[PDB]
RNA sequence: GCGCCGGAGCCUCGGUUGGCCUCGGAUAGCCGGUCCCCCGCCGGGGUCCGGUGCGGAGAGCCCUUCGUCCCGGGAAACGGGGCGGCCGGAAAGGGGGCCGCCCUCUCGCCCGUCACGCACCGCACGUUCGUGGGGAACCUGGCGCUAAACCAUUCGUAGACGAC
RNA sequence: UGGUAAGCAGAACUGGCGCUGCGGGAUGAACCGAACGCCGGGUUAAGGCGCCCGAUGCCGACGCUCAUCAGACCCCAGAAAA
RNA sequence: GCGGUGCGCCGCGACCGGCUCCGGGACGGCUGGGAAGGCCCGGCGGGGAAGGUGGCCCGGGGGCCCCGGGUGUUACAGCCCA
């Protein structure tokens, strides 16, 4: 997949066209974190297919719609279970995020597994998003923002709009 | 492939435009560095190369095998008629190097001194400083070069004495002397400018530059020998008489 | 990550009034008046309390290549605070096999010769920086003294004795000789 | 019509940048005080890029090779050149525009210095990584006349510092002479400020 | 008594890296540095001021030295307030860098 | 050495972006680059980056995961729409709008007082320099 | 027949179409205001008050000019124009400031009365920097200059020839 | 398939180059995009958008990285175990 | 006057039509018959913990004025859920 923009998370269950056998097969369901709903039924069958005897032309996607956020305002901790391939071996990781939107942590997720590990989202297997409580992260890069009374400046404010004047006669300045 | 027999380069190239020297009269291409805890001297003179002789000396060191025992050193006597000062010239300190700031000539200038600023003598009606010469003659002109004195050790800081060699004290055929700056090395501008002022128009000797038992820096253009070949210029090795175009000349 | 602050402490006594000029810290106190500037460093200098009793530095959002810098200016303006009430007296000694180490001081404190060490003629003036006085203690064998307000200084003009004093082309685990850094403490005690 | 930049704390490149450009649009350019130019990384790595420079010469004739400029007005002239297509008649135009100097020489030390903010160490360097001044650079890899430009650059520190104590002094006597006038220019404050101009 | 055009720059033709269009030229006009700012522009009238030796009529009294090439700002160019300008004569590329005037007077305010 | 800081109830100037130009409320500090409403200014409750916020001098008490009833009341209470445009920043941003809006009469308006001020002045700075110059000679 | 100072036409290079006469510099800090006070010969210190998304703002300042005139009101008398000096600067030096005065006016600038100027009949490069930059020259005036280089000859410290 | 390998030698399938410009990869028979009458307008591909050099002069987003041998774009042009 | 054709060169406006890149209006459909949120009073009743509000202390910030820690389900704030 291309974790382009921010990724928006579909609900997509699906099930095999009927056998003499089974005549209703079981509704197979999934959390897929996609750009659009187009992909978001190809990822479907990509993990269904690992899981099961159950492929693309031998089944059918049956509900394809956005799980919308039923807390968008909320600030909430996300932990995010990977599966991404290294350059050697694949690795399971359990990573914390911090964001209002469960598919937003997400997408806030393929931007850091680049970023750290340069792994693509091709690689990149999310198994499992859980909001959690408070006192249940264990990270302090997340833990450190838990104050009731957090409290920090902005000590070097690097001006952007540089090119604005281009040509002034002021220095600029970073203490605001 | 690589050199067979190491061997040291022939010549230098410290200075490997082998040219005619630009000029004559050899320039003192840097002056000492001066403190002003000195009192004020000229740190250079001007010279001419009369011949060479012998000296019988008894040698003054602890340690050698010739511990006052006679050595027969080779000496040159440079002729140094006194010089004649008959200018001042300003160098302020600019970022671009050191520009010179202002060439103050003396009332009256020599003939013999006179000659240098000329090519034909003989064809010239030897006009030269006439109209300069009038800015010491009238009150008028006085002020200016006193305020290119007032305007120089305010804003000039290195100070060099116009000289000329007295061409009259020589058994040589020529009569146009020889112009040189000498930096003035000593204490600080205005008493230094206050001092070369004084001696404007004036004769310096030797003994008032040079003492006795001194090392010091002879600024002189080698003697022409015209277009030499590699082997006479270079001093390379000479090939061995079996070869065809020349046996004189470097073979790669 | 970047720890959201980190701080520390400096609890500035009543004997040493310290003040900060931006980041520029001077400290006044029995024995001379200390400055340090760190332009370099790039933390808030803050000084709480009236009668001024602690010096807080702090660091906003710092990795840890940056946290490493708060301890250190602690312990910079904490040796900077005994230097200005204690002084810094580096007692360093003289060891030799054969040939005796004549250490002569010169220049009112500054300049220090060292003589025939391992039996040689050449003599060794080492000055110390500027603010460090020399001394030898007597009824002794083998003692130099430093005596000074910045550790800096008194060090740095130390380890210039103690590396005046090398033994070249030899074996040094057998050839010991040297003037070396024997006791580190301040001139006047608590 | 003619940017007199200032050098001090700017980038050797991101002002080279930025002034090759406006200089191919017909605007003459003067960058003045190049010594106070910067370059980013540590020194000793900026010192060994212009050793390497300097090792870089025309085998058979060094004459013919590359002139090694030390002045930091010529180490920022050249690297606005490599910014400049200066083999054709349009980028050669360009260059006879640009007037690059070390210090501050007149007629420029009495005219206000413009900055370009998109150039400069405080904006596009962090203040936990390193620089190198070009007067250390310049000076240390063989130019002369620093400690001549340092002590020239010192009597207008002193001469422009006497200006702007005599601009202070005129200014308070603006802020009371605004003050003693301030009941018959009235009607005359109003109106630039119902239009946002002393508000 | 004053100007009646904004300062414009002939900066260079519409081009490639490696091949140019003479037809389309790109006027910088100074005052503009977005297309933000580009929409007041679009549709205006823009000449190229030059003077030579022989001398030619001139529209209003006696013939002058001075000329123009005529032109009409087509379309906003890039993302920094360029704009493209399409002449009635190719300009020549002589006056790459030098003034040409943006009028005022198709004006829709 | 630092004054304004990034606390729960301070009220931050939006610069730049779709908002630019209101005051927002900080209700909670989501990320080191990103917080989380003002709503008197008709400013929704949403996540909105440090970057585009110059945060004042005006912090109001309520907790960190307040809702925005509970923010308007401590909002009016501190009475932060009236206690801004009094203060000298609010109103030269209301000062740049009025020069933005100046009409080419208005300009005209504003010349003709500009040049009468400025000729006075002139003359009144030059006769203080004779105070400056009547105790001297 | 040339150098500085003081009419009218022609050639030809084209670009331009109000200028900003300056702190230094900081960036986890700055800017502007002042008694108790140490020096330096009035500044620079500690102090205290205001400005700080810079408004004593380059997001800026100053200057902005259709013109003329009469009649009144603000505003200017410490001004307006043009001579001799008074005095400021070397890094690539400047044309400024201030005074006495021979001196001419109560005009300039802000309102408002009142009037008119080929009102060139919807239309282009207008508007300036510009007595521009160089090039032969023409009238008519003052004050001031009278040189040198190269060749030829000569030298031999030089030299293939030039050069020196 | 042979050979340690080779810009080596020899097959299969297709597509190229040869016979072919063009936009890009700085440069280049083959790579990537796309094949061509002569033109104006418009929009794209592959590639880019500090400056040479058209185009980020976005108040682009979040991390990562200090190199006293920095890193920087298919083919492709400097590296391994440790 | 009415049709046809054209201006010496230099220009210009106009409305229609073709193709274009935009900009501002305004209306509606669908969805977990959007999710959230806003406003109505945190409708009565607990319970839960915390990034613990109030109350009690500990050291320190003052001529007794406030931050740091600790307490605990409510209290002169709020949060989520049954």
């Amino acid at each position: 997949t291309k974790a382009s923009g921010t990724l928006r998370e579909y609900k997509v269950v699906g099930r095999c066209l009927p056998t003499s056998k089974s005549p209703a097969p079981p509704l197979y369901r999934m959390r897929i974190f996609a750009p659009n709903h187009v992909v978001a039924k190809s990822r479907f069958w990509y993990f269904v297919l690992e899981l099961k005897k159950m492929k693309k032309s031998s089944g059918e996607i049956v509900y394809c719609g956005q799980v919308f956020e039923k807390s968008p305002l909320r600030v909430k901790n996300f932990g995010i279970w990977l599966r991404y391939d290294s350059r050697s071996g694949t690795h399971n990781m359990y990573h914390e995020y911090r964001d209002l939107i469960m598919a937003s942590a997400v997408t806030q997720c393929y931007r850091d597994m680049g970023a750290r590990h340069r792994a693509r989202a091709h690689s990149i297997q999310v198994m499992k998003v859980e909001e959690m409580a408070a006192a249940r992260c264990p990270r302090p890069a997340v833990k450190q923002f838990h104050d009731s009374r957090i409290r920090f400046p902005l000590p070097h404010r690097v001006l952007r709009r540089q090119h604005k004047p281009r040509f002034t006669a002021k220095r600029p300045n970073t203490f605001f | 492939s690589h050199r067979k027999f190491s061997a040291p380069r022939h010549g230098s190239l410290g200075f490997l435009p082998r040219k005619r020297s630009s000029r004559h009269r050899g320039k003192v291409k840097s002056f000492p560095k001066d403190d002003p805890s000195k009192p004020v001297h000229l740190t250079a003179f001007l010279g001419y190369k009369a011949g060479m002789t012998h000296i019988v000396r008894e040698v003054d060191r602890p340690g050698s095998k010739v511990n006052k025992k006679e050595v027969v050193e080779a000496v040159t006597i440079v002729e140094t008629p006194p010089m004649v000062v008959v200018g001042i010239v300003g160098y302020v300190e600019t970022p671009r190097g050191l520009r010179t700031f202002k060439t103050v000539f003396a009332e009256h200038i020599s003939d013999e001194c006179k000659r240098r600023f000329y090519k034909n003598w003989h064809k010239s009606k030897k006009k030269a400083f006439t109209k300069y010469c009038k800015k010491w003659q009238d009150d008028a002109g006085k002020r200016q070069l006193d305020k290119d004195f007032s305007s120089m050790k305010k804003y000039c800081q290195v100070i060099r004495v116009l000289a000329h060699t007295q061409m009259r004290l020589l058994p040589l055929r020529q009569k146009k002397a020889h112009l040189m700056e000498i930096q003035v090395n000593g204490g600080t501008v205005a008493e230094k400018l206050d001092w070369a002022r004084e001696r404007l128009e004036q004769q310096v000797p030797v003994s008032q530059v040079f003492g006795q038992d001194e090392m010091i820096d002879v600024i002189g253009v080698t003697k022409g020998k015209g277009y030499k070949g590699v082997t006479s210029r270079w001093h390379t090795k000479k090939l061995p008489r079996k070869t065809h175009r020349g046996l004189r000349k470097v073979a790669c | 990550m970047k720890t959201i602050l980190s701080n520390q402490t400096v609890d500035i006594p009543e004997n040493v009034d310290i003040s900060l000029k931006g980041r520029t810290v001077i400290v006044k106190g029995p024995r001379g008046t200390l400055r340090r500037d760190f332009n370099h460093i790039n933390v808030e200098l803050s000084l709480l309390g009236k009668k001024k009793k602690r010096l807080r530095v702090d660091k906003w959002w710092g990795n840890r290549k940056e946290l490493a810098t708060v301890r250190t200016i602690c312990s910079h303006v904490q040796n900077m605070i005994k230097g200005v009430t204690l002084g810094f007296r580096y007692k360093m000694r003289s060891v030799y096999a054969h040939f005796p180490i004549n250490v002569v001081i010169q220049e009112n404190g500054s300049l220090v010769e060292i003589r025939n060490f391992l039996g040689e003629k050449y003599i060794r003036r080492v000055r110390m920086r500027p603010g460090v006085a020399c001394s030898v203690s007597q009824a002794q064998k083998d003692e130099l003294v430093l005596e000074g307000n910045d550790i800096e200084l008194v060090s740095n003009s130390a380890a210039l004795i103690q590396q005046a004093t090398t033994v070249k082309n030899k074996d040094i685990r057998k050839f010991l000789d040297g003037i070396y850094v024997s006791e580190k403490g301040t001139v006047q005690q608590a | 019509q003619v940017l007199v930049l200032d050098g001090r704390g700017h980038l050797l490149g991101r002002l080279a940048a930025i002034v090759a450009k406006q200089v191919l649009l017909g605007r003459k350019v003067v960058v003045v005080r190049c010594e106070g130019i910067n370059i980013s990384g540590n020194f000793y790595r900026n010192k060994l890029k212009y050793l390497a420079f300097l090792r870089k010469r025309m085998n058979t004739n060094p004459s013919r090779g590359p002139y090694h400029f030390r002045a930091p007005s010529r180490i920022f002239w050249r690297t606005v050149r490599g910014m400049l297509p200066h083999k054709t008649k349009r980028g050669q135009a360009a260059l006879d525009r640009l007037k690059v100097f070390d210090g501050i020489p007149p007629p420029y030390d009495k005219k206000k210095r413009m900055v370009v903010p998109a150039a400069l160490k405080v904006v596009r360097l962090k203040p936990t990584r390193k620089f190198a001044y070009l007067g250390r650079l310049a000076h240390e890899v063989g130019w002369k006349y620093q400690a001549v430009t340092a002590t020239l650059e010192e009597k207008r520190k002193e001469k422009a510092k006497i200006h702007y104590r005599k601009k202070k002094q005129i200014m308070r006597l603006r802020k009371q002479a605004e003050k003693n006038v301030e009941k018959k220019i009235s009607k005359f404050t109003e109106v630039l400020k119902t239009h946002g101009l002393l508000v | 008594s004053g100007r009646l055009w904004c300062k414009a720059i002939f900066a260079g033709y519409k081009r490639g890296l490696r091949n140019q269009r003479e037809h389309t030229a790109l006027l910088k006009i100074e005052g503009v540095y977005a297309r933000d700012e580009t929409e007041f522009y679009l549709g205006k009238r823009c000449a190229y001021v030059y003077k030579a030796k022989n001398n030619t009529v001139t529209p209003g009294g006696k013939p002058n030295k001075t000329r123009v090439i005529w032109g009409k700002v087509t379309r906003a160019h890039g993302n920094s307030g360029m704009v493209r300008a399409k002449f009635r004569s190719n300009l020549p590329a002589k006056a790459i860098g030098h003034r040409i005037r943006v009028m005022l007077y198709p004006s829709r305010i | 050495v630092f004054r304004r800081f990034v606390e729960v109830g301070r009220v931050a100037y939006v610069s730049f972006g779709p908002h630019a130009g209101k005051l927002v409320a900080i209700v909670d500090v989501i990320d080191q680059n990103r917080a989380l409403d003002g709503p008197c200014t008709r400013v929704r409750r949403q996540a909105m980056p440090f970057k585009c916020m110059q945060l004042t001098d005006f912090i109001l008490k309520f907790p960190h995961s307040a809702r925005q009833k509970y923010v308007r009341k401590a909002w009016e209470k501190a009475d932060i729409n009236t206690k801004w445009a009094a203060t000298r920043w609010a109103k030269k941003i209301e000062a740049r709008e009025r020069k933005a809006k100046m009409t080419d009469f208005d300009r005209y308006k504003v010349m003709k007082a500009k040049k009468m001020r400025n000729r006075i002045i002139k003359n009144e700075v030059k006769k203080l320099q004779r105070a400056a110059l009547l105790k001297a000679s």
